């Protein structure tokens, strides 16, 4: 079947440099979008999604033309201090009255020194 | 490299029900998204569903009536389809998913089609009737009609396969009885009508069906 | 729930030159675009997707480009082959899967006047009880017609059918057969049938008529 990891479980970065936060899904059935998170809770903030929404700061580290890619690492680039906590790599299985969370891999501590 | 073969598909009537098949090989058929899109005569395409690993999605106008379905043991394709409805008839695709990036699943291989008819029409032989020539403008027409025949694949040549220049061989036209019908015309110099005899041979498999019309004028 | 718009349905173009059609789409903003070639008797194959990416194995000449609601397929020279009906998919946003009515490349060629033929129903088919007259227009160019059937000076309509010959190969024409089916007592009670024919490539329409004595 299906896993999403997050295999650094800390990272970090210096102001102005580029945090990469790596994850890799086992397989691309079900069918589903890969979205990024900073926290777990009600009020986590969406950190990427690739169809809608504009994130001048996060680039894709599997990169364009990556055909059938499981790689859904992303890069944040010009870290702050304030972009500073966990991020959780979440797979999506498709649905209507909107999209459902599937798996969540564990996490990656981000801070800044 | 990358192969999808078709199977199960042929002639059932309204109501009925049909299963579709499609073995996978030359790709991890496990690791991917499986579809069918189907093609109605003379029409473009349309997706009719789609299987990941468990999840399935399906058209508007399929939703109730087909169910698809894969055996990764057999590395196969399946899609029952019942109560079949007479606009359903077309060609079914079955088609391997691709992802490019974070987006996803575009189709990059097809298989060749599977022929699924809906119809409550009689299989018939067709009946072949001549079409006298008259020359219009040193140039005569002339040919075959053939009329009322079920399924759609009949054969058509001239001579027994000798005679090739000036044949047109036009495509099955339903008709409102259910049944199919089509003519074939072929143009030849008016002083060519007393120098050859025209023969158009017809050949109909389902009906198991060979007959020879010559075409000479009263 | 997208549903994508061709536009150029029927392109005609030359052999070596150029040929560019345009798909759109309502409510995807994004690159998730795809380009299928199909030839008449084959099933379809991927040429471009997301929406600038060209398949392996296809030419240079086959190129895409647009984002948003505007996508354009693009050949630089046409060659023999690419000669057929493609379609657009996007897969931004699906349960449900869509495709492009499709836009189908088409050899031009000169002007040619259809040549019409007039038949008569066969004494054998007037026996079956049904007649059927069937009217002929051969090698013709472009594949816009008018075909009307007159029975005595009274036009026919919903008792016809017509079938089209695809482009031949050798002469790039079109061959276009309507049949009309009466019944045998309709066929006997009247005298003249006449298929009438309009077409850019003649002056005035032709007109094929049979007086039923024979």
């Amino acid at each position: 079947e299906l896993q999403v990891i997050q295999p650094d479980k800390s990272v970090l970065v210096a102001a102005g440099e580029t945090a990469t936060l790596r994850c890799t899904a086992t397989s691309l059935i079900p069918v589903g979008p890969i979205q990024w998170f900073r926290g777990a809770g009600p009020g986590r903030e969406l950190i990427y999604n690739q169809k809608e929404g504009h994130f001048p700061r996060v680039t894709t580290v599997s990169d364009l033309t990556k055909r059938n890619n499981m790689d859904f690492s992303i890069r944040i680039g010009a870290i702050t201090p304030a972009d500073a906590g966990t991020y959780y790599c979440v797979k999506f299985r498709k649905g209507s009255p909107d999209d459902v969370e599937f798996k969540s891999g564990a996490g990656t501590e981000l801070s800044v020194r | 490299d990358v192969q999808l073969l078709e199977s199960g598909g042929g002639v059932v009537q309204p109501g009925g029900s049909l299963r579709l098949s499609c073995a996978a090989s030359g790709f991890s058929f496990s690791n991917f998204a499986m579809t069918w899109v189907r093609q109605a005569p003379g029409e473009g395409l349309e997706w009719v569903s789609t299987i990941g690993s468990g999840d399935t999605y399906y058209a508007d106008s399929v939703k109730g009536r087909f169910t698809i379905s894969r055996d990764n043991s057999k590395n196969t394709l399946y899609l029952q389809m019942n109560s079949l409805r007479a606009e359903d008839t077309a060609v079914y695709y079955c088609a391997k998913d691709s992802t490019v990036s974070w987006s996803g699943d575009f189709f990059d291989y097809w298989g060749q089609g599977t022929l699924v008819t809906v119809s409550s029409a009689s299989t018939k032989g067709p009946s072949v009737f001549p079409l006298a020539p008259s020359s219009k403008s040193g140039t005569a027409a002339l040919g075959c009609l053939v009329k009322d025949y079920f399924p759609e694949p009949v054969t058509v040549s001239w001579n027994s396969g000798a005679l090739t220049s000036g044949v047109h061989t036009f495509p099955a036209v339903l008709q409102s009885s259910g049944l199919y019908s089509l003519s074939s015309v072929v143009t030849v110099p008016s002083s060519s009508l007393g120098t050859q005899t025209y023969i158009c041979n017809v050949n109909h498999k389902p009906s198991n069906t060979k007959v020879d019309k010559k075409v000479e004028p009263k | 729930e997208i549903v994508l718009t061709q536009s150029p349905a029927t392109l005609s173009v030359s052999p070596g030159e150029r040929a560019t059609f345009s798909c759109r789409a309502s409510q995807n903003v994004k690159n998730d675009l795809a380009w299928y070639q199909q030839r008449p008797g084959q099933a379809p194959r991927l040429l471009i997707y997301a929406a600038r990416i060209r398949e392996t194995g296809i030419p240079e000449r086959f190129s895409g480009s647009g984002s948003g609601t505007e996508f354009t397929l693009t050949i630089t020279s046409l060659q023999s082959e690419d000669f057929a009906v493609y379609y657009c998919q996007q897969y931004y946003d699906w349960p449900p899967f869509t495709f492009g009515g499709g836009t189908k490349v088409e050899i031009k060629r000169t002007v040619a006047a259809p040549s019409v033929f007039i038949f008569p129903p066969s004494d054998e088919q007037l026996k079956s009880g049904t007649a059927s007259v069937v009217c002929l227009l051969n090698n013709f160019y472009p594949r816009e017609a008018k075909v009307q059937w007159k029975v005595d000076n009274a036009l026919q309509s919903g008792n016809s059918q017509e079938s089209v010959t695809e482009q031949d190969s050798k002469d790039s024409t079109y061959s276009l057969s309507s049949t009309l089916t009466l019944s045998k007592a309709d066929y006997e009670k009247h005298k003249v049938y006449a298929c009438e024919v309009t077409h850019q490539g003649l002056s005035s329409p032709v007109t094929k008529s049979f007086n039923r004595g024979e």
